[PDB]
């Protein structure tokens, strides 16, 4: 009982869109018997989501893909009374002929990765393509997003919850909204881009940028975090938790210390003159 | 009806894989290789490791999407004639666009037959030609062309234009104006418009580079040109070897938002400041390769002089720059240290050359600031040279393949690189024959693709050079005018597509011509219904490359780019079959000059008798395909990846220049007459002159040009914000490069999926507005949010966008894509503002120097508000 996993790594997304595209190609002007209907132009099943964090000059933007989660435990499979099922490969779809007519089928997503389609009068979204994934002649064995990719954003593949576990772990893997329990099969790689905060500075001796200044990162009063400024006298602490924290610089024997208030937001403190 | 079959063909962006069903395009792919068949890729081992590319191609945004354009319902359909426009009766030139100017294009054209159109036509043709002459018939398609050797402009378009007219448009040097225009000059590659050679770069830099310098460089977006993102693992593979990316650019770009340790944002128009000041440092430090100079250099002395502030008093230090452009001295100087004693490859524009910051009003100076830093530093030797990381793949140069500018069927040697190998390969002199032009030539008639609406409106021009002048580093200083001596003044406009509204200067100019009673006739043949054509007298259907035959190899455009396959991981050539039937009543490009050929009496000499796949036969067996397989083994596969070719020599750009020694890489230059004993540049001295020679004799036989001086200096930009009176009334600096989610129009608008694409337009209560990207302290102080219809403007013009606050910008610095498809007009067509998002209307159309006759897009002062709903016809 085999079951399909896709794995996206954000620190590689250009968001050039080649995947969307890929939807659109294979969607808005084609009909898949028994997986749905031509898709609606506007539509995102595969939704690239944008953020970007920090100011003007040390900012930085990252991207994250979301298809559907096609989660372990889908609560639109619990909640759609029949109009949604879940596939033994793991496959969660909507029945494109009982889910006609029922707009609350949206609402039970906690993703909202679902679109209603008007012509169609029926709840849409990411089949992952199962209408392809279930042909041979299809080469590629692996959805449009991951085959229309020329970043190496992702690795789709087929295998046992042992394996994807021991993976999970390996890579350290997470997903959109844990706390939720829906387990979703679609893991993110590095998605500490776009869900955490860094802060970042520029350290000057003299004037001129001091390369490696030895620098600290404390919570609490411990380390939390260390480097040494690179030729440009910066350095960058990420995946950082909304809290506050202590800065400590030391360079050339000259100390510098200072706090900085994490809130969903990444913090420049500038040039600071040694 | 039947079943899907999986067929092969090719675009702008990448090689794809076409399924078809019953006449009808399912999908279109990325190309897998079938390692039972295809070649073994090739290996390169450097620091330890060894990397070998992906057995498959890449896409770029654009085609993946490109099946929603082919099926378009912007798609001309059928011939169409300007209801107001009567051959025998009023042609109402002042009612040409008149739809468009009541916010309804369609409205102006009616339907008529193929036999009608081209009667019409021919009549036009033949009366002009009798009364005036051939050079009374303008015409001119525009730079790109939709993928296909065959029937390219340069092959089919020129094969019929060169037999029935005409007088040319001749396109400036648009990609390359600085490196042209400029330091053409200074080291020569004219036969490469002014651009670097970069064969073998790849493995070079694998082995030596610490650090790359990405200036004015966005690889991602562009592919250096038609390579999808070939190239994206080849800067993943230099990451995890430790090599430090730097981008300086005004917008952090898309390859920075991706691998950047360090982004600088310089003001529009004042690079080269920086690297004034980079040089400086070099200088007051001895940090820079002397012995490299001494014996390459010419002039250096003088310039170091001027850098050092001795003959103008004013020493050109970090700070100086500081205060010119933004950027923080104490980063400049950083920089430049490290870029000193590490081996750093300059990364100038994202093809090795060319760059957004090449056409500005400071693209003179920048391309030669580029090559100045790079001297200085020796390219050349090992783990230094000018390399933006997108070519320089160890591909087999020795297999020979035309390039879509080498001429196809045209054989024209005077427009096309068919002069070079292709013409003695393609051509016998007995039953096959090019199609020369006696017009489109120097002692001919020609007109500025530039100014075409001041020569049409105006009645008459002159300027310096013939489009390309790749010749000879003067060719580009022969003076021309119009009408040219004997010739006569334009009755007759011919064009084949509409972009230029989107993609030339103050735009705004080229609505205003067609209306001008000089213009007795304008036919327009093209695919979709948009840009300019709503302003033709006769619309012919043209067809897409999925719905004809042709053949054409991966990213491969050749003449005045040697060899630039290399931006691909593999030389793929395919046939581009035809998968489906032309879409409505539309034809190819090539069946249509067939049947006016037949109406002009001229069908044999122009057909030979044969149709496009006879020519592609032809075509083929011109190349050294049959070395590996047949035609009809080749037709039946549908493509084939070229063969590695392990053991050549490898021979890296510019080594032989820097070690003194004869030229020995493929490059099609310079030309044996251009060096003493095959030794050196093409330049006088055979050396990189920092005063040129070319200039100086120019500037000494009377032509005075101060923004084009002999001697590389820092010119302020006239269209900089802290140089120009402008700046008082429009204070934020813009620059409109490349479009990231099309190839220029083609992509944009015509209801194509690439519109839904969210940093490409933004919907608004129905409508999908162009994007300009503002910085947030910008965006406040004038009371604007995220996704507010904000109004760009200036003395040209008004267009309408959706705002994008973001901090990827310095603040005072605005960026919006050019390109763009969609010519909408609130009022009066060229006389109001622009909903479109013809980012254009509002770009300089001032040359860039006044013998410089290059665009100057880049550089363009502007100011933003709150659209208030108005339409501002007041241009
Ligand atoms: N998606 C897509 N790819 C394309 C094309 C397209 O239309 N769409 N065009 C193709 C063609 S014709 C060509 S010629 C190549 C050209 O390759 P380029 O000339 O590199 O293309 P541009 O988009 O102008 O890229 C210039 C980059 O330089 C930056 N820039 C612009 N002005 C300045 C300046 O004054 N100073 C500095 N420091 N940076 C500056 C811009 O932000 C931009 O990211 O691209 C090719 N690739
Ligand atoms: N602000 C700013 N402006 C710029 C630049 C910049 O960096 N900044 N870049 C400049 C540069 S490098 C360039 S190259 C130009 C782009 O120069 P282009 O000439 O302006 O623009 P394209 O969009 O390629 O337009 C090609 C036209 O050919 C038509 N066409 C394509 N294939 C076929 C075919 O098979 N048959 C027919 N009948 N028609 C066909 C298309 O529909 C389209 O209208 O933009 C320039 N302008
Ligand atoms: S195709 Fe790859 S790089 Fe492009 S937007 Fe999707 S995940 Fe990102
Ligand atoms: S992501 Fe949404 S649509 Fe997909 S299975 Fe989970 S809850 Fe249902
Ligand atoms: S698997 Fe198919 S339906 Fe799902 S996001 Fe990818 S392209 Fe779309
Ligand atoms: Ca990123
Ligand atoms: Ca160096
Ligand atoms: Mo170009």
């Amino acid at each position: 009982m085999e079951q399909y996993y896709m794995v996206i790594d954000v620190a590689k997304c250009q968001d050039c869109n080649n995947c969307f595209m890929g939807c659109m190609d294979e969607h808005e002007l084609n009909e898949w018997p028994g997986y749905t209907a031509s898709m609606q132009r506007g539509h995102r099943w595969m939704n690239i989501e944008r953020r970007e964090r920090g100011t003007y000059p040390r900012n930085d933007i990252n991207y994250r893909p979301t298809p559907c989660m096609h989660c372990e435990n889908a609560p639109c499979v619990a909640k759609g009374n029949g109009a949604v099922y879940q596939r033994e490969d793991g496959i969660v779809l909507i029945d494109p002929e009982k889910a006609k007519g029922k707009k609350e089928l949206l609402d039970t997503c906690p993703y909202g990765v679902m679109y209603w389609n008007e012509e169609e009068n029926v709840a849409q979204k990411c089949t992952m393509c199962a209408h392809l994934l279930d042909d041979e002649s299809w080469a590629p064995k692996m959805p449009r997003c991951a085959h229309n990719c020329g970043s190496f954003v992702y690795e789709f593949l087929k295998t046992t919850p042992e394996a994807m576990a021991k993976k999970v772990e390996e890579e350290g893997l997470e997903v959109i909204k844990p706390e939720l329990g829906t387990k979703p099969r679609v893991y993110y790689k590095n998605l500490y881009r776009f869900e955490k905060n860094y802060v970042t500075a520029g350290i000057l001796v003299q004037g001129d940028c001091f390369e490696g200044a030895k620098v600290v990162l404390k919570s609490g009063g411990k380390e939390v975090a260390s480097a040494e400024t690179n030729f440009f006298g910066e350095f960058k602490f990420d995946a950082l938790d909304n809290g506050e924290y202590t800065v400590e610089i030391d360079a050339d024997g000259k100390s510098y210390s200072d706090t900085v208030v994490i809130d969903d937001k990444s913090v420049d403190l500038g040039f600071i003159k040694l | 009806m039947g079943e899907v079959v999986r067929l092969t063909n090719s675009s702008t962006g990448g090689p794809v894989f076409v399924y078809v069903k019953d006449g009808k395009i399912i999908r279109m792919t990325p190309m897998d290789f079938d390692d039972a068949v295809d070649a073994p890729s090739w290996k390169i081992e450097a620091r330890g490791k060894t990397f070998t590319p992906p057995r498959k191609t890449s896409i770029a945004p654009y085609t993946a999407g490109f099946k929603s354009m082919i099926y378009s319902d912007l798609r001309i359909p059928y011939p169409m004639k300007r209801k107001s426009f009567d051959p025998n009766g009023e042609r109402n030139p002042q009612l040409r666009g008149a739809g468009l100017s009541k916010q309804d294009p369609w409205s102006d054209y009616e339907r008529i037959s193929w036999d009608e159109a081209t009667d019409i036509v021919v009549a036009e043709i033949n009366r002009i030609k009798h009364a005036y002459g051939p050079s009374a018939i303008l015409s001119t398609p525009s730079s790109h062309h939709m993928w296909g050797n065959v029937g390219y402009r340069h092959s089919t378009y020129f094969r019929f234009m060169n037999m029935m007219g005409f007088t040319y448009a001749d396109h400036n040097p648009d990609s390359w104006e600085g490196w042209h225009w400029g330091g053409m000059h200074m080291w020569g590659f004219s036969w490469r418009l002014g651009n670097p050679e970069q064969y073998d770069l790849l493995e070079d830099g694998l082995k030596h580079a610490e650090m790359i310098v990405f200036w004015s460089s966005d690889p991602e977006t562009n592919s250096g040109i038609y390579a999808g993102f070939e190239s994206n693992i080849r800067r993943q593979w230099l990451k995890d070897l430790g090599v430090d990316f730097v981008f300086i650019d005004p917008h952090m770009n898309h390859t920075a938002r991706l691998v950047a340790d360090k982004w600088f944002s310089p003001k529009i128009g004042t690079d080269h400041a920086l690297s004034f000041a980079i040089a400086y440092t070099w200088l007051k430090e001895d940090s820079y390769d002397k012995e490299y100079v001494a014996a390459n250099a010419h002039g250096f002395e003088e310039w170091a002089d001027y850098v050092l502030g001795k003959t103008d008093g004013t020493p050109k230090t970090c700070e100086w720059a500081e205060e010119e452009s933004g950027v923080p001295a104490c980063e400049i100087r950083a920089l430049a240290r490290q870029w000193a004693k590490k081996n750093t490859y300059l990364a100038a524009g994202g093809l090795g050359g060319w760059g957004g910051a090449c056409r500005a009003s400071h693209g003179i100076e920048w391309a030669r600031g580029m090559i100045a830093l790079a001297t200085m530093q020796g390219m050349g030797k090992p783990g230094s040279n000018m390399w933006s990381t997108t070519q320089g793949v160890p591909l087999d140069y020795e297999f020979y393949f035309p390039g879509y500018a080498e001429g196809g069927i045209s054989g024209d040697c005077e427009n096309s690189a068919a002069g070079f190998k292709f013409a003695w390969r393609m051509f016998d002199g007995k039953t096959t024959f090019p199609s020369p032009s006696n017009l489109n030539t120097s002692a001919g008639q020609h007109i500025p693709r530039l100014k075409i609406p001041e020569c049409i409106m105006g009645g008459k021009f002159q300027w310096s050079g013939k489009g390309f002048a790749g010749g000879d580093i003067s060719h580009q200083l022969h003076q021309y005018e119009y009408p040219a001596p004997g010739y006569s003044k334009i009755k007759m406009f011919w064009k084949y597509g509409g972009p230029h509204l989107g993609t030339m200067t103050a735009t705004n100019r080229y609505a205003k011509m067609y209306t001008h009673d000089s213009l007795e006739f304008v036919v327009s043949q093209s695919i979709w219904f948009e840009g300019e054509v709503p302003f033709a007298d006769i619309i012919l259907p043209a067809c897409t490359n999925f719905e004809r035959w042709d053949i054409s190899e991966f990213a491969n455009c050749s003449g005045y780019i040697p060899d630039n396959y290399q931006l691909c991981n593999h030389r793929v050539i395919s046939l581009q079959a035809k998968c489906i039937e032309p879409v409505g009543e539309s034809m190819s490009d090539y069946e249509i000059y067939r049947l006016f050929a037949k109406k002009l009496n001229i069908e044999e000499m122009f057909s030979e008798g044969k149709d496009e796949l006879a020519w592609c036969e032809q075509y083929f067996n011109a190349t050294d395909m049959p070395k590996y397989m047949t035609w009809d083994e080749f037709f039946k596969k549908g493509y084939f990846v070229v063969p590695d070719n392990p053991n050549r020599k490898k021979t890296v750009a510019l080594r032989w220049f820097a070690e003194g020694r004869e030229k020995d890489t493929p490059d099609w230059g310079p030309r044996l007459n251009n060096q003493v004993c095959r030794k050196g540049l093409q330049t006088t001295t055979g050396k990189v002159e920092f005063i040129a020679t070319s200039l100086k004799n120019f500037e000494e036989q009377g032509y005075i040009d101060e923004h084009r001086p002999s001697m590389h200096t820092y010119v302020p930009a006239w269209e900089s914000q802290k140089h120009s009176p402008l700046a008082v009334k429009y204070p934020l600096g813009m620059l409109s490069p490349h479009p990231r989610f099309s190839m220029h129009t083609m992509g944009d608008g015509k209801n194509s999926y690439m519109n839904y694409i969210k940093d490409h337009r933004v919907e608004v209560d129905g409508y999908k507005y162009w994007i300009m990207r503002v910085n947030s302290i910008d965006a406040e102080a004038r009371g604007i949010k995220n996704g507010d219809l904000i109004r760009a403007y200036n003395d040209r013009g008004s267009v309408i966008l959706a705002a994008q606050v973001t901090e990827c910008l310095q603040p005072g610095t605005v960026h919006s894509y050019e390109s763009c498809a969609v010519y909408d007009p609130l009022g009066t067509a060229g006389k109001s503002a622009d909903r479109g998002g013809c980012i254009n209307i509002l770009t300089p159309d001032r040359y860039i120097s006044k013998y410089a006759c290059g665009m100057a897009n880049n550089t363009a002062l502007v100011e933003i508000e709150k659209w208030d709903g108005d339409k501002y016809e007041i241009y």
